[PDB]
């Protein structure tokens, strides 16, 4: 049975993390105490599925996670909250102290002392499993345990693991909304580290949740609990084929070769078409024409940089519910007829489909709607190359003046660091502008 | 556990401390026996911060009080919230400072920081794990500032991998409450700019201008004045001691205002502040907090922040909000007030948000704002310094008790070389 | 507009290296030092205004050791008798050529040896009965930010190396309280007083070679020259002051790569931080001296202070960046050249 080992990092990742389980817990009919009464329906079977929870014979389902924060605020919320019967007990708090927003902090000087706590307790959830195939990362770019932690973490699981994928969900910087002054220089030097060895890194920014929820599910005034539903969502849509039956079933490896041409252009964005409420779930069909146009506006992005700034290389249409694949191809086919979505003239197929037959989950206390379809599109774009050139631009004024740099100097960094990372950013424009030209 | 260690000098800083430790109990529950007598559960959980757990259930708090007299010390005693402060902690001398600094740095303070540092060192090794030092002091009554400073001094000797946050009040613009605050100002400057990670400023004149045309209050005394500077000091720590959907601490907040080392003085401000009778004909949200914290009617410096230009800003929310409104809101003020902001730093803001506010309000905020105008603070002092100085006037009594002219000449160097750094970033210009 | 002179110097092979035929990770247009990876998919070009070429000995344009004297220290050796201070800079990591450059062999000396031969030899023609010169110095440390005196033995304990205090005199500018300035008549004194300093000095074995400098060291000389226009009253009225600051600098020493806690993490921290700050100021007094109006953060650490007067105002600086040409030690020369640059910048 296939496994996969979910890594939770920093107030980001942990508070996403609490809504993926309170999602899959929903999915699979496990109550926050681990417990599951499904199984007096059926008496056997495999309701419950090892790719997320662990089974012990007494009848409690594990999940196979690990949180660490170098913080104890988030982890007490769990060993407090709802879920402190699921997890078990070594959720890493450690935690004397934060990162304070410095990558110094989470990656050497107060990385080191918890790493090692961590890489022990994966040691131990991967020898409980038979056919380990991936690694989720939820992490952000910007903070400092999510920036630094995350790059020796991955450091070090490539050196242990190695031929393993391990995919990166984080909440990419924004342009104009921003909750520190540190985050281009953070952002910067987690790319550094992390391009090396991960292998696809699903982008989010939360300045266009914001807006999707203002739109589409009609909140003024949304917060962090209603968009952690919608990245939970997504990676349901990434993690279904693994749990649930279906026609095109997509592996996660297939990520990893349908999306990466060269082993640095791995940033794709994501989106979730059905975003509507109970008033507007009426009103419409929501058929698969409908979606496959949705996902292809410019607003309904969970990222905000312009697809029509640049030219679109690989797509993937991640569907579930009632799906016929004639209502794909028909969807496909139409997007090729537009001339706004334009293709590099290397890939004429450009997309890939994925179907499955169980429909998306309504937790209480949500905002989105039932729906017997929905849609996850994740694209590769040349149009993020502005956005790297934003945070580029935003770097190269503050270490202009050194600002900043004497508390990353003071917790065990050099400045030729700073500069090795812009180059290697310099270096990776070069590569999308490379991509964008035609053939000859 | 992140864990504080508060000390409080001079009668400024002990009435200060003196209604900070009342409203950290009502935030906690803690009654003036050190008992629990809360209602909600997450009060006890991290409340090991600023207390200390006991035998039956009761809860001292780390306060190291040194106030260089014995009058302060016996105030506290005969007080409302003192018999829960530990007897081995009210450390005392006779004969204070005379408002020099001097005998509070050398002569008479050095007779006394040895005893406070056995009690610094007593109640910093009681800790899991120490976050940095809490003083509130004075500049200008000599004790506060001679012996707050070589106690700042000892400490980042001794714990110079912690923090050293102080809360200052500053001599004002108009009139004074000694002839030799200018002095006693600079020589605590040219001791907390080298030794410090985040210094707040605070002035008496902005508080009484804050009572008059907010809190429509005619007869405020010092207790009321005192009531906004333990809102803020509370305010800071807030992201410590209660859950929250984004939160800081001293260091988040230090690394994200201090550019250049040197830059970490700080215009508080707390919000939502208002009259008795206006309470109700206005609605409690985050659009009139951020117009009431970003006024400079609510500053707590005696700076005018339009005589400047913002260098880095914070905000520590409270309550149950929507983080969009504090994002979009804080991007409102940098769009909108582009000139009052700095240029090469383009998101001047920093947000946190906590879950638990204060007792009686639906949400609140704090505010922290590094501007260029403090200089005007700086360049009145070095003003007032150079003229007593040009002629000696008050100079045989820091001279009598062991000192020379170049520890003037030196501090006030240091002054007008941090307007200069401060200037360096005051002027309008264009990309 | 050379208030700043940066230059660079290529050090040759070891033996060692050569028996290993490490490849050659840095190349020549005459006046560019272009760095190209082992894979050589990306190429990074640095300009400054003086490079040195020692790698080969037959190159057209080869820098021996007195193509640099000649280039960097011999016109602060002349900006002295004008009256006017100067500072010379030497930075690098272990292995890079630092030592060769500025003490250097006994076959092969470096600018130490032969600035205190010229000095003496340019005194010796120029001294009459009107006009006088005198010499002092001074060899002292920072560690950690606090200063230390090296041409002084210790006590005779465990742990003994006297912190001392830096003061402003309101005329003259920082000096150190309680710094030996000793009086040099020839080099044979320098030389013992530098012998017994260099072994007082603060240098650990961290994982890298078994002896690094963890301190920076400053080295100066004082040169007053009394002259007597004669006018029947009082005689030798004039004096003129000039520093000649010979300052050696430690190794940056990423922490991650070297895994280091308690102590050598602190001398690290303190070494970047310093280093930070010099850039910092070296940057910001060339963009004053092309027609601006900036501040230079001097009080930001301990050298940048007491080498205020000596760094800025009419003085001149020079400074020697050392790099290696194998790809086995890369980040560090890359390094090194980015921060040559920003202070060219
Ligand atoms: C129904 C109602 O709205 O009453 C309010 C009230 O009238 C106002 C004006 C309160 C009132 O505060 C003042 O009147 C005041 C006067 C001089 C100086 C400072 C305050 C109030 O006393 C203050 C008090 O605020 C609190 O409850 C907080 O817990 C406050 N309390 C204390 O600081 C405190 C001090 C000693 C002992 C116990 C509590 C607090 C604020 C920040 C951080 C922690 C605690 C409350 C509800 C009010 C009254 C009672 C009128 C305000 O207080 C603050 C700083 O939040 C003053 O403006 C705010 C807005 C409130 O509406
Ligand atoms: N979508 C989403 N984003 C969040 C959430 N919490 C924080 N963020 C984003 O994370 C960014 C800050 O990163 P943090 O997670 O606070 O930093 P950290 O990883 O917690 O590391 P620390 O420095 O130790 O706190 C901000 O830009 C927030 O918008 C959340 O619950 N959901
Ligand atoms: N805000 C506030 N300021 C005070 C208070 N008491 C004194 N001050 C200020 O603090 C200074 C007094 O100095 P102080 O340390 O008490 O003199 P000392 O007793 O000789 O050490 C004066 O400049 C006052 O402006 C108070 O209760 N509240
Ligand atoms: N330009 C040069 N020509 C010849 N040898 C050099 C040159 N530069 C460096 N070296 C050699 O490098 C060796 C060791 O380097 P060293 O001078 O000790 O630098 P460091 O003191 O920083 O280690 C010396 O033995 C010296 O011969
Ligand atoms: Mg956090």
């Amino acid at each position: 049975m296939r496994e996969c080992i979910s890594i939770h990092v920093g107030q980001a990742g942990v508070q996403i993390g609490n809504a993926c389980w309170e999602l899959y817990c929903l999915e699979h009919g496990i109550q926050p105490d681990g417990q599951m009464p499904s199984d007096k329906t059926i008496g056997g079977g495999d309701d419950s599925f090892n790719t997320f929870f662990s089974e012990t014979g007494a009848g409690k389902h594990v999940p196979r996670a690990v949180f660490v924060d170098l913080e104890p605020t988030v982890i007490d919320e769990v060993r407090t909250g709802t879920y402190r019967q699921l997890f078990h007990p070594e959720q890493l708090i450690t935690g004397k102290e934060d990162a304070a927003n410095n990558y110094a902090r989470g990656h050497y000087t107060i990385g080191k002392e918890i790493i090692d706590l961590v890489l022990d307790r994966i040691r131990k959830l991967a020898d409980q499993c038979t056919g380990l195939q991936g690694f989720l990362v939820f992490h952000s770019f910007g903070g400092g345990t999510g920036s630094g932690f995350t790059s020796l973490l991955m450091e070090r699981l490539s050196v242990d693991y190695g031929k393993k994928s391990k995919l990166e969900f984080s909440i990419y910087p924004a342009p104009q909304v921003s909750t520190a002054v540190v985050e281009p220089y953070n952002s910067i030097l987690t790319t550094h580290t992390t391009l090396e060895h991960s292998d696809c890194a699903f982008m989010v920014d939360n300045e266009a949740i914001y807006d999707i929820c203002r739109r589409n599910l009609d909140i003024e005034r949304p917060t962090y609990t209603n968009l952690n539903r919608l990245i939970s969502q997504i990676v349901s849509s990434i993690t279904a084929s693994l749990r649930f039956d279906g026609a095109l079933n997509v592996d996660l490896t297939e990520f990893q070769t349908n999306l990466v041409p060269y082993p640095r252009i791995h940033f794709p964005l994501a989106t979730y078409a059905p975003v509507i409420s109970a008033e507007k779930a009426y009103h419409e069909q929501l058929s698969v024409a409908e979606i496959t146009n949705a996902c292809f506006e410019p607003a309904n992005q969970m990222v905000k940089c312009d697809p029509r700034h640049g030219k679109y290389m690989a797509c993937c249409l991640l569907y579930r519910g009632d799906v016929v694949p004639k209502d794909v191809n028909a969807a496909i086919a139409t997007i090729k007829t537009k001339r706004s979505i334009q293709f590099v003239d290397w890939c004429p197929t450009g997309f890939k489909v994925g179907i499955n037959y169980q429909p998306p989950t309504v937790v209480p206390g949500g905002d989105l709607a039932k729906v017997q379809r929905a849609v996850c599109m994740l694209s590769n774009t040349t149009a993020i190359a502005e956005a790297w050139a934003r945070l580029d631009h935003k770097f190269d004024l503050m270490y202009a003046k050194r600002a900043f740099v004497h508390w990353y100097v003071g917790e065990g960094m050099e400045e030729g660091e700073f500069s090795e990372a812009r180059e290697d950013m310099a270096a990776l424009e070069k590569d999308y502008e490379e991509v964008g030209v035609d053939s000859v | 556990m992140r864990e504080i260690v508060h000390i409080q000098a001079g009668q400024c800083g002990n009435q200060i401390g003196a209604k900070f430790w009342e409203v950290i109990s009502d935030e906690h529950g803690i009654d003036p026996t050190g008992s629990y007598h809360g209602d909600s559960d997450l009060q006890l959980e991290r409340i090991n911060v600023y207390y200390n757990e006991a035998t039956g259930n009761k809860y001292v708090p780390r306060a190291i009080l040194v106030d260089l007299e014995p009058g302060t010390m016996d105030s506290v005693r005969s007080g409302p919230f003192g018999q829960i402060f530990r007897p081995d902690n009210f450390v005392f001398g006779q004969s204070g400072a005379g408002n020099n600094w001097a005998k509070g740095h050398y002569t008479e303070g050095a007779e006394l920081v040895d005893s406070v540092l056995d009690v610094v060192r007593k109640e910093s090794e009681s800790c899991d794990c120490l976050q940095g030092f809490q003083l509130t002091h004075s500049l200008g009554g000599g004790t506060g500032s001679g012996m707050g400073t070589l106690l700042i001094s000892k400490i980042r000797e001794e714990y110079p991998d912690r923090i050293m946050n102080t809360f200052s009040v500053m001599p004002s613009p108009k009139v004074s409450d000694t002839v030799v605050e200018p002095y006693n100002a600079t020589l605590s400057v040219h001791q907390l700019v080298e030794n410090t990670d985040e210094t707040y400023c605070i002035d008496n004149e902005a508080l009484y201008d804050i009572c008059f045309r907010t809190l429509k209050l005619t007869t405020p005394t010092y207790g009321d004045l005192n009531h906004l500077v333990s809102a803020t000091m509370s305010g800071v720590t807030t992201c410590l001691r209660f859950p929250g959907q984004l939160n800081a601490d001293l260091r988040k907040l230090a690394v994200n205002m201090v550019p250049f080392p040197r830059l970490h003085f700080f215009m508080p401000g707390f919000a939502p502040l208002t009259s008795r009778g206006s309470q109700q004909y206005r609605a409690l949200t985050v659009p009139e907090l951020t117009q009431q914290m970003f006024d400079s009617k609510n500053m707590m410096a005696a700076c005018d922040p339009r005589h400047g230009r913002y260098l880095t800003v914070a905000a520590i929310f409270r309550g149950r909000m929507s983080m969009k409104e504090v994002d979009e809101q804080m991007l409102n003020v940098q769009n909108k007030n582009s000139s009052y902001f700095v240029e090469w730093i383009p998101n001047n803001v920093k947000t946190a948000v906590c879950d638990i506010p204060p007792r009686g309000l639906k949400m609140s905020a704090t505010f922290i704002g590094n501007s260029t105008a403090i200089q005007e603070l700086f360049k009145r002092i070095s003003e007032q310094f150079t003229a007593m100085f040009r002629r000696k006037a008050f100079l045989h009594w820091y001279t009598g008790e062991g000192m020379d002219e170049m520890e003037f000449t030196e501090a006030e160097s240091n002054m007008n070389d941090l307007v200069s750094e401060y200037q360096q970033y005051q002027d309008a210009t264009a990309d | 507009n050379s208030q700043v002179t940066v230059a660079v110097r290529v050090r040759p092979f070891s033996k060692r290296e050569k028996t290993e035929k490490a490849s050659q990770v840095v190349f020549t247009n005459g006046e560019e030092i272009t760095v190209e990876h082992p894979d050589m998919k990306q190429v990074y070009s640095f300009i400054y205004d003086v490079s040195f070429w020692s790698f080969d000995e037959c190159h057209p344009g080869y820098a021996s050791q007195t193509t640099v004297y000649e280039t960097l220290a011999a016109p602060l050796l002349d900006r002295a008798f004008e009256g006017y201070n100067t500072c010379l800079f030497a930075y690098g990591q272990t292995g890079s050529g630092k030592s060769y450059t500025m003490m250097g062999l006994n076959e092969e000396p470096g600018i130490i040896p032969r600035f205190c031969e010229d000095l003496f030899a340019q005194i010796a023609k120029k001294q009459t009965s009107e006009v006088s010169y005198h010499l002092e110095m001074s060899f002292f440390e920072v560690y950690n930010e606090k200063i230390h005196d090296l041409l002084v033995c210790k006590g005779e304990n465990g742990q003994r190396k006297q912190p001392l205090r830096a003061r402003e005199h309101p005329v003259s500018g920082p000096y150190v309280e309680g710094l030996s300035m000793n009086v040099v008549s020839s080099y044979s004194d320098i030389q013992s007083w530098l012998e017994l300093g260099n072994k007082q000095r603060a240098t650990a074995a961290t994982g890298m070679n078994d002896k690094s400098s963890r301190s920076h060291s400053v080295f100066t000389l004082v040169m007053t020259q009394t002259k007597t226009e004669v006018v029947e009253g009082e005689e030798h009225d004039h004096r003129i002051t000039s520093r000649i600051n010979l300052v050696d600098l430690a190794g940056s020493e990423r922490c991650s790569t070297a895994h280091s806690s308690g102590q050598r993490l602190k001398e690290g921290v303190s070494i970047n931080k310093s280093l930070l700050t010099l850039g910092k100021v070296i940057s910001a007094l060339s963009e004053q001296a092309n027609g601006k109006r900036v501040f230079i953060p001097y009080r930001e650490s301990t050298l940048t202070w007491l080498l205020k007067e000596s760094l800025g105002g009419n003085s001149k600086t020079a400074m020697i960046a050392t790099v290696s040409p194998a790809a086995s030690n890369i980040e560090e020369t890359l390094s090194t050249l980015r921060y040559a640059t920003q202070a060219r910048l």
